[PDB]
């Protein structure tokens, strides 16, 4: 059933509600500053994908579920907390400049990340 | 909680989830009733709990 | 390669690739991972020559009648 | 210093135009806050409007039970009643979408992602940043979830929703919230019908409907109730519009009280009388007509985003301009030029918050605003008049980048009009963009089966696509939101339908690459990928258009269209409308150029195996720079009059056109493809990886829809014309953007017009529908790059629209500078 | 039998005596609470999908019970003594639930607090509220004022027809319907990922409808599984061997049906009772269309007479307990509507049309005789060649005074259905009693999915409006059209014209309201389960409910007044035209002699007087043509 | 006091209570006049533009 898989992916994309309330600050270790984070290009809402983690991973809970074998990447947002992710790595080059067109790999244009010096 | 109660019953050996069974005798008829219960739920204000 | 501003001595992949206006020529813009300075690179022989300022035009044009390389 | 004579001799046009224009025009031109986006960020002084979202949310909460269109009508009526309205110091035309000149409007229920981007956007919030962000978050918390785009995403197949909004293959939003719409100018802009007349018609329809619904019960009256609500909504919003105009009039009179200058007092009184006349009653002079049209557009932009400006100013303001300036000389020619230039300035001032793909895809402009000039009447005679000359002169004087001109060229165009259009081009405005009118008429007739008379009235919808303004011809939805990244097809053929950008398997598994036996297999794979992409985008946009009346609702647009007023339907409903739907194809050339490179170096030369090519593409030409140069130079390129690539281009267009005829829109019409890029060649510059045509990820894609790549063409402009002429514009596609650049030195002096006219005759004889020109020196653009301190009026034509140079992103600037400087002769 | 006696004695009657419930009956609060929570959970779902999810949540979390000697299970409510409440039926119904005395639990303060909170949530979001808002505000205020009449224009109340041929032949059960729905869903998914076209655009919301249709059946199967688990638990507790066997058989029955087609008579009866119960968890369903002797026919004949699987007396025992389970159902109804009756059809003819009567007709008659329930009254369909023994049993049953069977002349009813419906002849044979005077076939296309509640018309306020120029003293409002002052008239024919122009408006008001409700109810009030069990809805993926006739109340007193006015005032001239108006404005106060005269010589209906019958025939004939026009 | 005494208040009619608050704003780019509805009975409260008489 591909329908269930794509429904799960869509529900993970629509991470709205309390999480929208959470946008005030970014944690010390965030997905948005991880090297393995690829920012979304459709909008600057902070959604993205993970190059390493796959499919139904989960890093929010202390007992993280890590599934590195799969077809589709893991949907993470720029403010998700990375203190429980085994594969987190602070990216060495953070281009906070928002006056240039989107670079999903290495550009972070969110307001909260504007003050995150390397 | 529920686990120690007389009327709580697990759906399957491996299922934490049970169905609560209450034996009730009304003016005209006595009958059984069931309602789901999670078995981890606090008895709290439960008047029908039995040892 | 050897960054001009700082002797970082990284690999060609490590420098961040910006863009190349002249698709037929071999020269583009890359950013040093250490000093973050934008410099001009020669992809053919893989070394950095000079830093890139706003007014400079290193590429030129391979066609047209006005500003050829 | 910088004397007019010196400026003409040294070829400066921005400072010359600054010197030439009058004091009022100069003040109104320097009083505009630029609403374009530098990359993804707005101008520093720009602020987000909180008045409109707060008022709209407050009014929207008051009627939970009302239908979508009636509820939106009530909400926008409350906003118009309570929004702050302002008049500039030396303004004769009033109207604005927002609460202050330095402020952009926010589409609250456009999308939840857009609201999140609003919260995340830096520098657009007021001085109490904590308080402003708190208010924005309070708005978002209510408006998160019940948005129309969210409903569309929850309705379509989940795979389509995930892939479409992934930002890799689509450049559109399937709702009326963002996009544009067609205006039925034949209904509300013919001198006999204004808002009061439309209200009277709506009242008659409401009366007959209520009489039907109060008497004998029969099933025919069953669908009437919804119609009644629709009619009420339309009437309500129309009344609000009149009240809105009344507010301005009152303010004008108050200003007239304060002013101690007799001339300014007289002008303010004239503005008050104008706002009292329009939009309630049909205009009687030029200023009233301009105010009527501006009011209609401003109300439409209060209704929704409206990222395009469809209008034909010389055809509908032409009669009143002729009556005023020429027939009876009420106002001098200078005052007419002043009015037209300030009307264009008022057009430019519009600004609204748009998604990141729109913001980056439209560098330096809120949207693409194209005004149609010239053309023919419904009878077929020349429709050009003195209003066209006035518009061209005003555009030259003001030097406003965003409102561009599309001139419908036909063989009997008077020579003076051609000379004025060439003068506008030579100054570096980038417009008017000449369009071959007869072939475009034939294209509309062939694709959508429009009658000839209806087809003759077509105006540009956003950038290139013709669209008639008649009762049935006009289209009320941006069906072109099924934009496609064409390079994705060939990139998915070479990566087995896997996209690294979104870390997701996007395309169908057409088969593993690295083992393509012959060119036929590769072309079949590409055909499969192209059909998949077209089907996905068209299905998504079709469902968006189908469900828009329920999800979004449009009271004003339905109020100003003959179809909706007559039948009581929503405007975007396909009940009585011809489809007029097309697909835009970004970066189309990349596919055929990669085809040519592969077909030459792999199969017909055996210079490289497919394995080496795929490995180099995976490594992104790292360590294969010599291989990349071989693929660039040896591989034949489009635009050199070489049959090797031109036949591949024709085959690709043929299969695309066959698929377009196969698929159908909500109205059952075709879906022709339109190659054009705008600034999408820069938005997607990091979304498309390396390709066999020699591109590397992060490089800019090709400038235009069917124009040669940067420096790839070598034979000259004539070869480009011949290559583009092999395309059957009537049959192969909807329209083809042909960007070009001309040397300012050649076009200077007496003989520049003769060379341009010879090139135009060559372009017309080959049947090429569209041509664009860019006339600006490289030295000026380099100086503007070094310091933007003085070059605030330097304009460059990007793709289908013009923008100020110091406003677009640095990558776009460097790419536009790189374009070939063709030499006429 | 002893079990039948115990089950009959153990029922809490849901009928209303004198227009009120019995003391023991209570309002169920668990069902509205669970439904409201589930409704709150999903705001974005369409109406039918949201209702399906809410009903699934309720069925998962509702309290279920099995009586001490019950052989069949399934109840609409959390306890045998409680009553069902249609929480989102009508705001008027909710307010009357709040007002109604005697059906609230011992913590009356807390119970009324919960009821008030529920009403507060559902106030302004009800289907009838949506119908009233869509109609013109003046019409809404007139209709819901209560002066003209009382009506509920929505699918939450009304009569539902069941496609028995679809799911009760024995070929199909809920699993087979789920399989067919899965086939339709897979085909639609294949279409929606194919070639773009306007044809596939309707299929999306159709997919949602199919999803709701599947969800409700899955929920129903889980519900039966819950009952089976309870049966197994009770078997574990109990010691008596016979009750052990009965409980194990109940568990097996709940496991077999409604998931799979029944194999024996008990499974058939339980499957049908489950279908009815799940139907009544969806809306009010004021009728019981089912006929037992036909669709259970083959299974009972196989079990009892063909192979002697079960003893003969056990068949009558099971049928009596089935009718007992039928009687236990009840839902709250508005006081005006509470003043219907579950009617079955027996005998009849087959699809071909030859002697559908079988041994289970005799079984049903005997079970009704010994059980003596009042509400499940079944009329018999008499063909010219009914067996003599069946009629002997029917006459013996009518001798006991049960009030049934009410023999129906089958051929003339068949011809009536043939004439005004135009159904195929074979389809017309297989019809059941849907409404008090309406038959409806049970085939695929023949079956009517849903009929409206038949709103009530006050046939007396129109005369008062005529003589008061459209103004009622009861409510200070102008409702009827102002035709003219009653003081100036010419003849009783002119008075008839004024009365007719009043009555046409009065009747058109109700007809328009009910028609708009019927048109809009797919969006206002979805019906997932009803759509699930109808072949048309499953095949086309549409809501099942996609003519309206209104009952007349107090029409006889008005014709009495008309006869008195036509004869006394003009024909005999005993009183002038103004004096009656002056007496009516004072409500006959101080005019006792004139009131007594006006009622005395003013002939009452039933005198067998041609002059009175004249006005009766005129008043009914004029309305009959208007009803025909509508 | 209230909007009545403010110099920036202009009633729409000589009898009507409702009016417009009209203020002159100056930006770094331009100066303009802004109008906003006001009920004339609302207190000034935290109004930084209020100017009596
Ligand atoms: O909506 C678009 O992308 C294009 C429109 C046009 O070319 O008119
Ligand atoms: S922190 Fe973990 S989940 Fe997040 S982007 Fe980095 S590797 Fe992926
Ligand atoms: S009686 Fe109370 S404690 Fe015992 S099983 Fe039931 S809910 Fe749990
Ligand atoms: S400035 Fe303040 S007090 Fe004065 S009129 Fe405006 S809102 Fe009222
Ligand atoms: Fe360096």
């Amino acid at each position: 059933s591909r329908r269930d898989e794509w429904k799960k992916l869509q529900e993970e994309m629509t991470r709205d509600g309390g999480e929208i309330k959470s946008l005030e600050t970014v944690p010390e270790q965030a997905c948005g500053i991880c090297l393995n984070f690829t920012d979304n290009a459709y909008g600057s809402d902070g959604r993205g994908s993970c190059n390493v983690l796959k499919a139904g991973s989960n890093i929010s809970l202390p007992d993280v579920i890590i599934t590195r074998s799969g077809e589709n990447g893991y949907i993470t947002f720029f403010n998700s907390d990375a203190k429980y992710c085994p594969n987190f790595e602070r990216m060495k080059l953070i281009d906070t400049d928002g006056h240039e067109c989107a670079d999903p790999i290495s550009r972070r244009v969110q307001r909260q990340l504007s003050s995150i010096k390397k | 909680t529920c686990k120690e109660c007389r009327n709580y019953f697990p759906i399957n050996e491996e299922a934490s989830r049970g169905d609560c069974v209450r034996r009730i005798s009304d003016e005209r008829q006595s009958y059984y009733t069931a309602r789901p219960t999670t078995e981890a739920a606090k008895c709290e204000g439960c008047s029908d709990y039995l040892e | 390669m050897k960054c001009t501003e700082c002797g970082h001595e990284a690999e060609v992949m490590k420098f961040r690739y910006h863009y190349n206006p002249r698709i037929d020529a071999s020269l583009s813009l890359r950013q040093c991972p250490e000093c973050q300075a934008v410099v001009t690179v020669d992809e053919l022989k893989r070394e950095v020559l000079g830093r890139m300022h706003n007014g400079d035009d290193p590429w030129g044009k391979s066609a047209g009648i006005e500003n050829l390389a | 210093c910088e004397t007019v004579e010196e400026l003409r001799e040294n070829q400066q046009w921005w400072w010359l135009a600054e010197r030439e224009r009058s004091a009022r025009l100069d003040y109104l031109r320097k009083a505009t806050w630029k609403k374009g986006a530098l990359g993804g960020n707005y101008f520093d002084g720009i602020r987000l409007d909180l008045e409109y979202p707060t008022l709209f949310t407050e009014a929207w909460k008051k009627y939970p039970n009302d239908p979508s269109m009636l509820r939106r009508a009530k909400a926008t009526a409350y906003v118009l009643d309570n929004i702050s309205i302002f008049i500039t110091d030396s303004a004769q035309l009033v109207g604005y979408v927002g609460s202050a000149p330095h402020t952009i409007a926010w589409r609250v229920d456009g999308a939840s992602t857009v609201n999140s981007e609003v919260y995340n956007e830096p520098g657009i919030h007021a001085e109490p940043e904590a308080e402003s962000l708190k208010k924005v978050a309070e708005i978002n918390s209510y408006w998160n979830g019940q948005t129309a785009v969210d409903k569309v995403g929850r309705l379509i197949d989940p795979e389509d929703a995930v892939k479409f909004f992934s930002g890799a293959i689509g450049w559109g939003t399937p709702s009326s919230a963002f996009g544009y719409s067609g205006k039925n100018f034949e209904y509300f802009m013919k001198g006999d019908r204004a808002f009061s007349q439309i209200i009277a018609e709506i009242d008659e329809k409401i009366d007959e409907a209520e009489e039907a619904t109060i008497g004998t019960p029969s099933p025919h009256i069953l669908p009437l109730y919804d119609k009644l609500n629709n009619w009420h909504a339309m009437k309500l919003v129309l009344e609000a519009a009149i009240r809105f105009a009344g507010r301005y009039a009152r303010l004008a009179r108050v200003m007239a009280a304060k002013e101690t200058d007799e001339q300014r007092k007289k002008e303010l009184l004239r503005v008050a009388e104008t706002c009292e006349r329009v939009p309630a009653n049909p205009p009687r002079n030029l200023q009233e007509s301009l105010q009527y049209e501006h009011f209609v557009q401003v109300l439409a932009r209060y209704e929704a985003h409206e990222g395009a400006w469809p209008s034909r100013p010389d055809y509908y303001h032409g009669p009143l301009y002729a009556k005023d300036v020429e027939v009876e000389k009420n106002i001098t020619e200078s005052e007419a030029i002043d009015l037209v230039g300030e009307y264009m300035i008022r057009c430019s001032e519009y600004g609204s918050f748009s998604p990141r793909y729109m913001r980056e895809g439209l560098q330096g402009v809120t949207g693409t605003f194209v005004w149609t000039l010239g053309g023919v009447n419904q009878d077929g005679t020349d429709a050009c008049n003195g209003m066209t000359i006035a518009l061209l002169k005003a555009a030259r004087l003001v030097r406003v980048a965003n409102p561009t001109f599309g001139f419908r060229w036909h063989p009997k165009v008077s020579n003076e009009v051609l000379r004025e259009c060439f003068e506008c081009i030579r100054q570096g405005l980038g417009y008017p963009t000449l369009r071959n009118d007869p072939v475009l008429i034939q294209n509309t007739m062939h694709w959508y089966g429009h009658p000839l008379e209806e087809a003759r009235t077509w105006v540009h919808m956003a950038c290139m696509s013709p669209n008639p303004t008649t009762k049935h011809g006009t289209s009320p939805f941006r069906m072109a939101s099924a934009t496609m990244n064409s390079a994705k097809t060939i990139e998915y053929v070479l990566h087995n339908g896997y996209d690294r950008v979104v870390n997701m398997q996007m395309g169908p598994k057409t088969g593993d690459a690295r083992e393509i036996k012959d060119f036929e297999d590769l072309f079949e794979r590409w055909t499969v990928q192209l059909k998949w992409l077209m089907n996905l985008l068209v299905r998504t946009v079709n469902l968006g258009r189908f469900k828009d009346p329920e999800f979004f609702g449009r009271p004003f647009l339905s109020a100003i269209t003959e179809r909706a007023v007559e039948h009581g339907i929503d405007a975007v409903s396909p009940e009585g409308e011809r489809g007029n739907a097309w697909v835009t194809a970004f970066t189309w050339i990349e596919n055929v150029d990669s085809m040519a490179a592969i077909k030459k170096l792999v199969f017909d030369d055996k210079k490289y195996t497919m394995s080496q090519l795929i490995d180099a593409l995976e490594a992104e030409w790292d360590g294969y720079e010599q291989m990349r140069l071989d693929f660039v130079k040896n591989g034949p390129k489009w635009g050199n009059d070489d049959d090797y690539v031109d036949d591949i281009m024709l085959r690709c267009l043929s299969v695309a056109a066959e698929h377009s005829r196969n698929i159908q829109c909500t109205s059952g019409n075709c879906w022709p493809i339109l190659p054009e890029n705008v600034s999408g060649n820069i938005h997607y510059a990091n979304i498309v990886g390396a390709l066999p045509n020699g591109r590397r990820r992060g490089d800019a894609l090709y400038d235009g829809g069917v124009s040669p790549g940067p420096g790839l063409d070598k034979a000259g402009p004539t070869a480009v014309l011949k290559s583009v002429g092999k395309i059957d514009h009537v049959n192969q596609g909807r329209s083809f953007l042909l960007n070009q650049r001309l040397s300012p030195t050649q076009l200077a002096g007496d003989k520049g017009f003769q060379l341009w006219n010879s090139y135009v005759r060559t372009w017309a004889e080959l049947g090429i529908d569209h041509i664009q020109f860019n006339v600006i020196s490289d030295k000026v653009l380099r100086a503007a790059q070094n310091d933007p301190e003085g070059y605030q009026e330097v304009i460059v034509r990007v793709a289908g629209y013009s923008a100020h140079f110091i406003d677009i992103s640095r990558k776009t600037q460097d790419n536009i500078i790189q374009r070939t400087v063709q030499g006429l002769g």
